[PDB]
């Protein structure tokens, strides 16, 4: 989904993409939100890769019974 | 994986950027120059199912329109166009270029040239007499009075072509002239006309305009931008990489 | 580029030219039959900026 | 980024504001000249969040600064003595009226005039005088009078002869002109449709002969103007440095 947060928008009169008021239309990113995304995400990639190796090597030591 | 794919696309294209607004500021001097503008535009990929990368191509729109300042060097022959004028000049391979670089210089042989480049006015390219003195009217007539003789004995010569170009409708070429677009060339002729409502000034010749603070914004973004994009790089690889661990056995 | 060092510039060129003229005025106060001279400025092109 | 664009506009604003000052600053010289000043307003402002006692909790962040327009200060300048008796002074409000090459006309209110080769009167830079006065040959002397009148005298003549009469332009609002180079002015739409009048009717001003109005720059004013411009583009680019080194350190970290 798109975010409902309202985009920015700033002068720029000598451009067509400029509305009436001359003003155009920029994207609302918070880089400092993305950046800790992307540490979040790594992180949480890094735990189920351990889980699943664990799960693994049980899995593959259960069938010396 | 592919998710190094578009954060690197990003720095390179960011790396074009700078060498844009490098190429720019080197130019700062060069009379009757335009500024080249630049963006970035996003290009979703429609694939399947889950629509999540969106690319970014740099792009330039094209030369932004605002006219530099004027130094007033006194020279005879040295001519600056109005908010929206054009010299139009023959090109090497004779098209019509039109620029507003006003120095304007003298061969051998009395034949007008702007780097090597003959101007046309009203009729063909322009030849004055063999070692006049040549003076510029305020709206492109052109006299000439052949030293030594009277001073009552000027006699106009020939007229200057100046054509009205909005700023939207008009493209850089390879070599730096810029031309009509194909529409607006479709709409208003292949050759514009000399309209009369352009009015020039001679001792002053016109600067560049580049923004040294849109310069300096535009380069500190783009280093941001680029060390942001590398950190990013950087991540991908390190959980791609402790990620193939998984595949052994 | 610099919006306002090439208009300082054209005043100090102006400038100049005035003095040069007074001084040339003055130079031959001694002359037979000499006219005074006097110089006259004016404004040089305004750019517009475009508005929404 | 966003403190990036604000500042970039803050000092795009400063930059124009200097570029006028340099402007009145050059031509103090320049006989009927009106300085200018430029007014700048906000942009639109976001609405990032709607609102015992405490505070009303809301945010609301601005844009910019944008320049709006440049005022002419139509005020009344200094008269000086040329000495010269083919110039002419406006005492008052009003404008001359003078014919461009193309066609159309144009308005000017400095007073420096020659005569062709023809006898007409024509402006310093050949263009010429709008009512078309002509002063024949062997004129001994030229008067233009408070009004308009201007007489001829010739060799041998009990009275002089007039040749014409210097009627002037009045606007509504000479506040919108717009400002051609070379010290004219066009009639715009901002500007209401001019009306001409002989000089003393209708609100028009006086002819002084022998006189130029000089420009009203006040030189203290745009010392102080300049003085507080570069103060303030030197507290702007602070925030672009603050800005760049919280960047960098999010950047690294």
């Amino acid at each position: 989904i798109e975010s409902q947060a309202p985009e920015k928008l700033v002068y720029e009169p000598g451009n067509p993409l400029a509305d009436a008021n001359g003003y155009v239309k920029m994207p609302n990113v918070d880089v400092v939100g993305e950046m800790v995304n992307t540490m979040s995400a790594s992180r949480s990639y890094q735990a189920n890769i351990e889980v699943l190796n664990t799960v693994k090597s049980m899995m593959l030591k259960t069938l010396t019974l | 994986d592919h998710a190094i794919y578009t954060a690197m696309g990003a720095a390179s294209q960011t790396l074009n950027q700078q060498a844009v607004t490098a190429s720019n500021l080197a130019n700062a001097s060069t009379p009757g120059f335009r500024a080249q503008l630049n963006a970035l535009r996003a290009v979703p990929v429609d694939g399947l199912s889950l629509a999540t990368r969106t690319l970014v191509t740099a792009s330039t729109p094209g030369a932004d329109m605002t006219p530099g300042q004027l130094d007033y060097t006194s020279r005879p022959l040295d001519v600056a166009l109005q908010q929206d004028g054009w010299l139009v000049v023959q090109a090497a391979d004779g098209a019509e270029g039109y620029t507003r670089n006003g120095n304007i210089q003298v061969g051998p042989t009395g034949q007008l040239t702007i780097q090597g480049h003959p101007v046309i006015g009203e009729g063909g390219p322009i030849t004055v007499p063999e070692g006049s003195e040549i003076t510029i009217a305020a709206d492109g007539t052109i006299s000439a009075l052949n030293p030594g003789d009277p001073p009552n004995t000027v006699a106009p010569v020939g007229r200057l072509k100046l054509v009205k170009a909005e700023g939207n409708e008009v493209q850089r070429s390879d070599d730096g002239l810029f031309r009509l677009t194909a529409e607006a060339q479709a709409e208003r002729g292949a050759v514009l006309a000399a309209d009369p409502s352009i009015r020039i000034m001679s001792g002053v010749l016109e600067g560049s305009n580049v923004k040294p603070v849109e310069a300096m914004t535009d380069m500190i973004a783009n280093a941001r931008r680029f060390e942001m994009q590398m950190k990013v790089i950087t991540s991908v690889d390190e959980n791609e990489g402790r990620a193939n661990q998984l595949l052994s056995m | 580029m610099i919006s306002s060092l090439w208009i300082a510039k054209t005043g100090l060129d102006a400038q100049q030219t005035n003095m040069d003229v007074i001084a040339n005025n003055l130079a031959n106060v001694s002359t037979n039959g000499f006219k005074r001279q006097r110089a006259v400025f004016e404004d040089l092109l305004y750019q517009t900026i475009r508005q929404p | 980024i966003s403190s990036l664009w604000i500042a970039k506009t803050g000092l795009d604003a400063q930059q124009t504001n200097m570029d006028v000052i340099a402007n009145n600053l050059a031509n103090v010289s320049t006989n009927g000249f009106k300085r200018q000043r430029a007014v700048f307003e906000d942009l639109l402002y976001q609405t990032i969040r709607q609102p015992q006692t405490t505070l009303p909790s809301g945010l609301q962040i601005g844009t910019g600064v944008r320049p709006v327009a440049t005022e002419r200060l139509h005020s009344q300048g200094n008269l000086s003595q040329t000495n010269n008796s083919k110039d002419v002074a406006i005492k008052g409000q009003g404008f001359f009226q003078v014919m461009l090459p193309d066609g159309t006309s144009a308005y000017t209110r400095d007073g420096s005039f020659q005569v062709d080769q023809n006898g007409q009167l024509v402006t310093a830079g050949g263009f010429q005088v709008q009512p078309a006065i002509t002063i024949p040959a062997n004129a001994l002397s030229i008067t233009i009078g408070r009004d308009g009148v201007v007489s001829v005298t010739q060799q041998g003549q009990a009275a002089p002869v007039q040749v014409g009469q210097l009627n002037l332009t009045t606007f509504m609002n000479d506040t919108g002109l717009e400002s051609i180079g070379e010290n004219l002015y066009i009639e715009t739409q901002s500007s209401g449709a001019p009306n001409e009048s002989t000089p003393g009717l209708n609100g028009a001003g006086l002819l002084y002969q022998g006189y130029v109005e000089t420009s009203n720059v006040n030189v203290a004013e745009e010392l102080v103007n300049m003085i507080q411009v570069q103060r303030a583009y030197e507290i702007n680019s602070k925030a672009v440095s603050t800005t760049d080194q919280m960047l960098q350190k999010l950047t690294q970290l």
